[PDB]
RNA sequence: CGCGAAGAACCUUACCUGGUCUUGACAUCCACGGAAGUUUUCAGAGAUGAGAAUGUGCCUUCGGGAACCGUGAGACAGGUGCUGCAUGGCUGUCGUCAGCUCGUGUUGUGAAAUGUUGGGUUAAGUCCCGCAACGAGCGCAACCCUUAUCCUUUGUUGCCAGCGGUCCGGCCGGGAACUCAAAGGAGACUGCCAGUGAUAAACUGGAGGAAGGUGGGGAUGACGUCAAGUCAUCAUGGCCCUUACGACCAGGGCUACACACGUGCUACAAUGGCGCAUACAAAGAGAAGCGACCUCGCGAGAGCAAGCGGACCUCAUAAAGUGCGUCGUAGUCCGGAUUGGAGUCUGCAACUCGACUCCAUGAAGUCGGAAUCGCUAGUAAUCGUGGAUCAGAAUGCCACGGUG
């Protein structure tokens, strides 16, 4: 994509995996049953103050070469196109196209 | 000493032992009549022992695993023609002239790309 | 709607803003940008003023309204009609 | 097709009896692929029909089959500046598959209350030269003497 | 006893792999259970090849991981040890797993 | 664009692949990435060499580089240096202990990288394409390379409307899946666009 | 025209209104003070300013450099901004149609032709025979993957024909037979008998075989064409911007609606609704994951915690069907649209905008005008299940089987 794109998903993901302790120690308290009904009211309002990019849901799958968005796979890591231009080249291992 | 056919119709794979006895029909532990619903497949399943003069002389012990309610009927039907060629082997003429050897190649046809089913097109506008 | 179990939303910027803004009284209108909180008893009989897309919309809040979110009195795009 | 000339495929015959006949009339009382329904509404319309004629009822259906198979009809030339239809005779397979065919289509208009009845009662109709079916068979058959200068 | 998966992508170089731990055990020792033919999944894909707007054309490749198991009854002290002097190319890879 | 690209039609066929590792779905993702990386820098970097095709292959978390090169003498040079220098970056790069080797290329008029790396700097260089096209078919034929086609394409001769050029030689079936077809492409950056090159070269049917 | 988009609440996001920054959000080079540091208050919607607890892994002719960091001058950065009619790469089409051409030779003043035409034949410029043609190349066929029967080899997590225990559950001693899982092979060639043939090319029947003439499907798309399609995947030649067309943030927007067209799902019912019992599949997927057993809930689901990098464990129950009821041609116990009340889950957050379950509501519709669409055998027609993208979210897309 365009060249600030990337730079913001790797901004992204440094928070949103730093913050990692804080919001499996949060929604354990808002999620529970037999904890305090007036300290799940200040464990949800952290929650709202913990930085807003922290989060992960909040980022799409960036092709690890180009930067296209849409169209990903998971498995190899490459786009749409740039899984086609690898595996009609050989650096794939394994990767013959199929037919049956 | 037994007899034994294995047959192969469009998902299944029967697997049938043949002995000299009065007609009993046993499949996966079930009486030919617990098993079948529909009285073609009681036909279909028995055809070949009707076909040769040996209904009453054979008992017989069939297993049948993975299929259609056709596939475990055309499977055992098969597997009977196999089995009854090891038994006297001059059945083999007049069980091919009636045209119960021959396995049928047939199979589900595969879904190919842009086309709704099998051969099916979406439709069409100008 | 939302689980119950979790309570209802509010932003902290708006709900430590409303407890001094009651303790304060002033009717002067209160303006937001948060325009997904879900308002309180204690919010009945206030100026408001949520965003909309273009600009602050007023709300005056009855106990009518403690239900719903602060979205449903600012309709977003405008219509007149073809 | 244009080039090969091709063969009429085998059947099974039908469960109950040992006609190839039925074989036929079975499929064509079908809509997808439920063959069992079919081989069910079948044999119990020719219980009905066999006991309300008081004949055999493997022999109740070929004589009332008998009046709807046509003998000749039409079909479509524009040789020349004009379009004529031809009378032509039919051939001994068609002829039962149109004659199979009319029935069924006729038998999905009455309004009774079932399947078996409604071909049960289009049977017997039509084993007494009365009904949808023999009124499709004169038309047909009448737009062969309504065209015999055409040939 | 003591398994040992084989993983690989291609058949002429599972079966290289496959052999040389054969006769590495009939040759400190004895009793392997030969190799055994598990399932193989074939992981498919299918993606598109127009860069732009064409939905009815289309690319489909396939990854088609060949498992086999190998099983090792009686070992001595040099049975177990002449298997772990051993590695294998690259594309196999090897799980022991006593038991 | 009708027509395959003929190296990946024969990818289990005759033509075995060019990277040889094992990893199951958590590091299939990361190896696509520490393999374009150490595949980018080498490129880049023997730029000047004569490198045809790298290897990369992982036994037992380790890699092992292979260079195909035409040129050893230019990447090693003085008693020691520059394959042992390129140890300590690769080693960073893909984060396991480097490897690396040098595999000859015999008879450099048939690798069919190099022919294309050669028609494509010399069109960099200015030179007449209808004569280095014909050089190159002449060179690769006498060779003994059993046929040949070269394609050249757009902008071609410094022209405002672009076309196409091919001249083959011999023969060239891309249809029988089992000849030996090397392919490869390039692509000239000249001061009116980017001139795109591919070759073909067919060095004989294959058994198997 | 269910097309990029394999999945827009914020993100994505390119657009809008606001608030803000200008060697920058993103790099190398420095001018160069100064180790990075989990934490923590005020103000702000947030951008980010104001404020609180700190240093030694190198190690130095200690007028300076190493992964990390602040400030100002710069050189370059940055553009999802125009040009697909300047281009590369990649794809759709005519078309899976059997065609497109060159090398010598001859004839023609010459553009060009002959070959490639003609009589037979094939799915095919396929093959034979004749000919100023002789030969060859890309194509039209074959090699390749899958499906169809047999033979070896290796037998757990797969299997149980004959053995003995058996909780009548291959479960448990066992067994290598068999289904099955996969490696290597055997197999089909117009090869064989007859007939029409121009003695050849073939073709028509039938014998053996599991498969008959290409056994059934896929993969492969010649020369080229419409200046076909994208500069918005990426790279790019020139051009335009640089207190903006760059860059960060909150909230809106793509989802509005008087209407028209294209594609699909559900129906208009008896071959069918509803309630009870009852059998038979295949192919996939799973560690921030698939999450059985057990309990609470009318139900979505929360509660506890085994099992599994998997032929072991899960998702997982197949539905159509078969049997016994009820129903009786009605806007119907048909059909579920739309609306109200109460809830569950992922998620910082379901108001514009999420799926799902319960209680209510029960519209439009009785087979559809001119005109048009798909299909030649496991096919069309109906029935369910899985996957990719994905925190949640497809009636489309891609796959496999069941009836036929
Ligand atoms: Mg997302
Ligand atoms: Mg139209
Ligand atoms: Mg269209
Ligand atoms: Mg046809
Ligand atoms: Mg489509
Ligand atoms: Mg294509
Ligand atoms: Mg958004
Ligand atoms: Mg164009
Ligand atoms: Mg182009
Ligand atoms: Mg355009
Ligand atoms: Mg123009
Ligand atoms: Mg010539
Ligand atoms: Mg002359
Ligand atoms: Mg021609
Ligand atoms: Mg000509
Ligand atoms: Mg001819
Ligand atoms: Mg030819
Ligand atoms: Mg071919
Ligand atoms: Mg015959
Ligand atoms: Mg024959
Ligand atoms: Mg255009
Ligand atoms: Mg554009
Ligand atoms: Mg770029
Ligand atoms: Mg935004
Ligand atoms: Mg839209
Ligand atoms: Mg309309
Ligand atoms: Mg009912
Ligand atoms: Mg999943
Ligand atoms: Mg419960
Ligand atoms: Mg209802
Ligand atoms: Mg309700
Ligand atoms: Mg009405
Ligand atoms: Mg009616
Ligand atoms: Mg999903
Ligand atoms: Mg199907």
């Amino acid at each position: 994509a365009k060249q600030s794109m990337k730079a913001r998903e790797v901004k992204r993901v440094a928070l949103a995996d730093k913050y990692f302790a804080k919001r499996a120690e949060l929604k354990a308290i808002i999620s529970d049953v037999n904890a305090s009904d007036e300290d799940r009211w200040n464990a949800v309002l952290k929650l709202q103050t913990l930085p807003r990019d922290s989060s992960p849901s909040r980022q799409r799958n960036r092709c690890r070469q180009t930067g296209r968005p849409h169209g990903f796979l998971r498995k190899f890591g490459l786009s749409r196109i740039k899984v086609r231009e690898a595996a009609m080249r050989g650096e794939i291992p394994g990767l013959k196209k199929a037919s049956w | 000493n037994q007899y034994y056919g294995t047959g192969r119709r469009k998902s299944s794979a029967a697997r049938v032992f043949i002995k000299p006895g009065n007609g009993k029909i046993v499949i996966n532990q079930r009486s030919l009549e617990q098993y079948f619903g529909r009285e073609t497949a009681r036909m279909v399943v028995r055809q070949p022992l009707e076909l040769v003069d040996m209904v009453e002389k054979l008992d017989l012990y069939i297993t049948v695993k993975g299929g259609g309610i056709s596939g475990q009927a055309g499977a055992i039907r098969h597997g009977i023609t196999r089995a009854l060629m090891e038994y006297d082997e001059s059945l083999r003429s007049e069980l091919r002239k009636a045209g119960f050897v021959t396995r049928d190649a047939r199979q589900v046809e595969r879904k190919k790309v842009g086309l709704r089913k099998a051969r099916r097109r979406p439709q069409f506008s100008k | 709607p939302r689980s119950l179990k979790k309570g209802p939303f509010i932003d902290l910027h708006l709900l430590k803003k409303v407890e001094k803004a009651v303790e304060s009284g002033d009717k002067k209108p209160l303006r937001t940008w948060s325009r997904r909180s879900t308002i309180f008893p204690n919010m009945i009989g206030l100026t408001i003023a949520v965003h909309n897309g273009r600009q602050h919309v007023p709300v005056f809040v009855t106990d009518e309204m403690v239900g719903h979110k602060l979205g449903e009195f600012a309709p977003t795009r405008t219509y007149r009609g073809h | 097709p244009r080039r090969r000339v091709i063969g009429q495929r085998k059947i099974l015959p039908d469960p109950k009896f040992g006609s190839e006949l039925l074989a036929k009339f079975v499929n064509i009382l079908m809509v997808d692929g439920k063959k069992s329904t079919a081989e069910s509404i079948v044999y119990s319309a020719l219980e009905t029909l066999a006991q309300r004629s008081g004949k055999s009822e493997l022999e109740a259906f070929e004589v009332a089959l008998e009046n709807v198979r046509p003998t000749v009809e039409v079909k479509s030339r524009r040789v020349g500046g004009s379009t004529y239809q031809v009378p032509v005779e039919v051939r001994p397979v068609r002829r039962n598959a149109l004659a199979m065919r009319w029935i069924v289509e006729a038998a999905r208009k009455r309004g009774d209350k079932s399947m078996a009845l409604r071909l049960a009662n289009e049977l017997s109709d039509a084993a007494e030269n009365k009904g949808t079916a023999v009124k499709k068979r004169e038309d047909v058959h009448r737009m062969a003497e309504a065209n015999k200068a055409f040939a | 006893r003591i398994r040992i998966r084989l993983k690989a992508f291609d058949h002429r170089l599972i079966d290289q792999a496959t052999a040389e731990i054969v006769e590495t055990a009939k040759r400190t020792g004895a009793q392997v259970r030969g190799p055994i033919p598990l399932p193989t999944r074939k992981e498919r894909f299918t993606v598109l090849i127009s860069p732009h707007v064409n939905k009815d054309a289309r690319d489909q490749y396939e990854i088609r991981t060949h498992l086999r198991l190998v099983d090792i009854v009686e070992p001595t002290e040099k049975t177990v040890d002449a298997l772990m002097r051993l590695d294998l190319a690259a594309g196999v890879d090897v799980q022991i797993s006593l038991g | 664009g009708q027509k395959v690209h003929p190296n990946g039609i024969r990818l289990g066929i005759v033509k075995p692949w060019n990277s040889t590792w094992f990893a199951n779905t958590k590091e299939f993702a990361d190896n696509l990435d520490s393999d374009f990386k150490v595949r980018q820098y080498l490129t880049k970097e023997l730029a000047k060499a004569s490198v045809s095709r790298i290897v990369i292959e992982r036994p037992a978390k380790s890699i092992r580089v292979t260079i195909h090169t035409a040129r050893p003498g230019i990447v090693i040079g003085k008693k020691g240096e520059d394959v042992e220098k390129l140890r300590k970056v690769v080693a960073d790069i893909a984060g396991v202990p480097a490897q690396i080797n040098i595999a000859e290329v015999r008879k450099p008029e048939l690798d069919a990288k190099l022919v294309a790396d050669s028609i494509t700097s010399q069109l960099e260089r200015r030179v007449m394409f209808r004569r280095a096209m014909k050089r190159a078919v002449q060179n690769a034929m006498r060779l003994g390379a059993k046929g040949i086609k070269v394609e050249v394409s757009g902008r071609l001769g410094g022209a405002e409307i672009a076309r196409t050029e091919w001249y083959r030689e011999g023969r060239v079936p891309l249809h029988t899946l089992r000849a030996d077809i090397d392919y490869n492409t390039s692509e000239a950056h000249t001061t009116y666009g980017v001139i795109g090159v591919k070759v073909w070269i067919f060095k004989g049917e294959i058994l198997g």
